[PDB]
């Protein structure tokens, strides 16, 4: 419980630039676009997309349980990636619809969730009843196939049902 | 109305500490999630934060902490032991798988952010992965590895004379005071629970040292805080704060363990108040850099984003939560607000008003006219 | 087997026009055009929306049998119906598929085949096994409320299952 | 390439003549079908006919047997028993629920694009709903109530000078043919089974009458005709009719009972040597309408229809069936194409020769240079 004084404690302060001198930061290596805020679009346009978006989704899982695979479609990843489909396509409606359906074949877009087989669920909940929350040892005994990553994300899915 | 630049990286919601540990990045996901069903991604420009590389991380850390840290992993941990003892990671600040990835997101957010900022391509920035204050330079502290806070600020610091940086987390900021203790560019203020708690330090006492003597502001405080107490303390100093120290850009830390029903906090703050802060900062009109930090009862950091967000678009959100992949985890009520408890409130006026006088003489030593 | 000569037989011929005059015919209360073959689209993004035409089928049909239903948002009626979008809208693939879900609704297209009722498609088939294929009295026994042409339509499409 | 124009009513496959009975409009719905999922509809113009009134019905019918039609119904039926009689409604062609919509819909295809053809706005327009070529000017015959195609050539009469008309369909099409017995701006050409047959004319002595003599050709014809029989017989008699008649607008009837396996008719031809036709006349570049007609194993009638549109936009089919709502009706296979069968040809080489002359003599008769 003590603050310190020192050349190991304190931060050299950066100096003010001069109104000649410029900061010299490359914008592209610290960030890339995923959405603008000012569109063409309207709200209504952009719902619309995501309906669509949500449609192509279940129609796919239909190509190889009605509620089941809807609601699948509904999942925030498709959403995600049909909002990135819309940026990615410069928000032109038409251009972006046939990015959903390439060659008059639909997209899937699957969580891990969703994604397990049968066996890897029934795996996890296994390895969850004996082991507690330890992650690395779930996988390194149970799941030694998956990155640890996954079995995180995967694990907050299912903290859900 | 204010244009909001949002940072985040989809893997952040994946990396852990460790089995048992409150800190747990998820609630940036679980924020992330909701931001989009309740319509508000849709409204703000959405960016990705590149990786924060050793280079710009060593711009206040020391060239062998980063070095440390980038090598570190739960493989070379039995090797690392001596070092592990004088970097403070291992028990407090544990390792984990990603460790390094999980800083330079946190960091590349931070920084991208205010290089937004000073390239005024922005009004408020947004980087709820952020906001890790109790990181030192040479050291990790408080679940705190790398500083994103000070290298954002030193990154101001290259367009902004005066740099203002307001922390609510309910632990004192004292990496971000530590860090600028001796200058007089950068003020910390800071509304913590002080007495038998963490990090031990910011008093009424913590006023700075050098050229930083009546710069850093602190407002220890007692269990149960209401948003009533919170908002009558908070506001008066604020303007004070602003008339005298007249900075140029502000960063808002918005810790959520200052929130009411937090696992490691025992404030009895609801979102509402919580939010009237950055409100109020946001009234003056100044280039804002919003960041996050504690909170470890996760619904809540959730809702308490979500919400703070809605506030820099200024735009209305109802109580009804939105469905989303985590909709299961807000109990049977759903609902996007919290109300405060029956926890007793240990900060009476007379202990308040007695602080709040000591704080404004402190500030009236500053220049003005 | 006899052909017959008279006025009463064959038909007054139709002078040829002059030059000058005109024939007189208004095009409107002959015809309306359903498809122009001469669009901006390429048979790709026709097919591409066709997907997506029976994409939002099979989701609004999801919204209150995966393969059931997927394989009814299928039927040529929903294929006419989105062919006929287009042309309505222009050959606007962004418009176009707007008025495929109109308010973030998707639009159901159901032929009599999958339309009638579980006790419909009964009372047909015992209708059917009794009066054969006189469907006047298939209609006045057994389905009233039903139009003749309906029972029609439902009958051709029910000779494949 | 030939520009095409399609006429279909989604009506016209929901009218049913009565139980037993052999002509079934729902033939159409089914080539309508195919020609979606084969993708032709896609490459051709697709409009919807108006009904057409009695208006334009009565331009060669009487004024009371249009009203006889429009009046009678399924009601009134042992009321205008009389007139049933003299109409020959009731049970060669039978009365029916929406018989007069059905007239409508065949005649306002027939005449919708005829007007297109004068209009100059097509090359060919393709209406398999009309063709219905045994109606007569005051009475219905072989399951034909109003001649749609009378009326088509009536108003090509008013841009074309001489108009001919080719008739595939097994059975001789007299209606058209009498129509225009007497006079020479049309003439009528037809090829059909003759002998214990209907209508019961068409020999090879019926040539006209007046002004109209000369300018009737007819080919009777035996059982079992091959493609290769037909074809050469068919060419050689056209070529000779478009060097002598010189016309300027050719309709061609398309009739598909001359099918083999055909449960009405008793020929011996495949969709290919059929189609073989419409190629043939599709060859001397002149507004073409291509009408339907006869067809009673309708399996085959949506196939051969379907291939003779394919031949009108000179695009390729394959053999396969695309799926559509009707696709199981299409037996084990689910092929396009049907080949011949084992059926014996009465008709001899020296047969077919010994009338082929006598029409070349006929066609002689023609002016010329
Ligand atoms: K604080
Ligand atoms: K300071
Ligand atoms: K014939
Ligand atoms: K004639
Ligand atoms: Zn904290
Ligand atoms: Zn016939």
């Amino acid at each position: 419980g003590e603050i310190r004084v020192g050349n190991r404690y304190q931060a050299d302060i950066t100096d003010l630039l001069k109104e000649g001198e410029e900061d010299g930061r490359d914008q592209s290596r610290l960030e890339t676009q995923v959405w603008e805020a000012h569109n063409p679009l309207t709200d209504k346009q952009i719902d619309q997309f995501l309906v669509v978006a949500r449609s192509v989704g279940t129609f796919a899982r239909a190509l190889d349980s009605l509620h089941m695979s809807a609601a699948a479609a509904s999942r925030d990843i498709t959403l995600f990636h049909a909002m990135d489909t819309l940026h990615k396509n410069i928000y032109d409606i038409s251009k972006a619809i046939s990015a959903l359906v390439p060659q008059g074949g639909p997209v899937l877009c699957r969580d891990e969730m969703e994604e397990w087989s049968a066996s890897e669920a029934n795996l996890f909940e296994e390895a969850l009843e004996k082991y507690g929350k330890d992650f690395t040892d779930i996988q390194q005994d149970f799941l030694p196939w998956k990155s640890l990553t996954s079995i995180i994300e995967y694990y907050y899915m299912w903290k859900t049902t | 109305r204010r244009k909001v630049c949002y940072y985040y990286d989809g893997d952040v919601g994946n990396y852990y500490y460790g089995q048992g540990h409150p800190m747990k990045p998820h609630r940036i996901r679980m924020t992330h999630n909701l931001l989009l069903n309740y319509g508000l991604y849709r409204k703000m420009e959405i960016y990705r934060p590149h990786k924060a590389n050793a280079e710009e991380m060593t711009k206040y850390h020391s060239d062998d902490y980063i070095k440390f840290l980038r090598s570190i992993r739960p493989d070379n941990m039995s090797e690392y032991s001596k070092q592990m003892q004088r970097f403070n990671v291992g028990e407090d600040c544990p390792v984990f798988d990603g460790l390094f990835e999980f800083c330079q997101l946190s960091t590349g957010g931070s920084v991208a952010s205010a290089v937004k900022l000073n390239k005024q391509q922005t009004d408020i920035a947004v980087n709820w992965a952020g906001g890790l204050h109790h990181a030192k330079k040479s050291e990790a502290s408080g679940f705190c590895y790398v500083n994103d806070i000070v290298l954002a600020i030193l990154e101001l610091l290259k367009y902004h004379q005066r740099v203002l940086y307001i922390d609510i987390d309910i632990h004192h900021g004292d990496g971000v005071e530590e860090a600028f203790y001796t200058t007089d560019r950068v003020m910390t203020v800071s509304f913590h629970k002080y007495g038998e708690y963490f990090p031990g330090t910011g008093d009424l006492r913590d006023i700075g040292a050098g050229k930083g003597k009546y710069y850093a502001v602190n407002y220890p405080l007692r269990d149960g805080i209401d948003d009533e107490s919170y908002e009558a303390i908070f506001k008066p100093v604020m303007s004070k704060v602003m008339e005298m120290f007249q900075p140029s850009a502000v960063v808002l830390q918005c810790g959520s363990d200052s929130l009411s029903g937090d696992r490691l906090g025992c404030f009895n703050l609801t979102i509402k108040g919580h939010a009237k802060c950055v409100e109020f900062v946001k009234s003056f009109n100044l280039p804002m850099l919003m960041l996050g930090g504690g909170g470890y009862t996760i619904r809540n950091v959730a809702r308490c984003w979500t919400y703070e967000t809605a506030v820099a678009l200024d735009t209305e959100i109802p109580n009804e939560l939105p469905y989303n992949d985590y909709f299961e985890y807000f109990g049977p009520d759903f609902k996007l607000h919290i109300s405060p408890s029956n926890m007793t409130n240990q900060n009476t006026n007379e202990y308040l008003e007695k602080i709040k006088q000591r704080l404004f003489e402190n500030l009236r030593m500053l220049p003005h006219a």
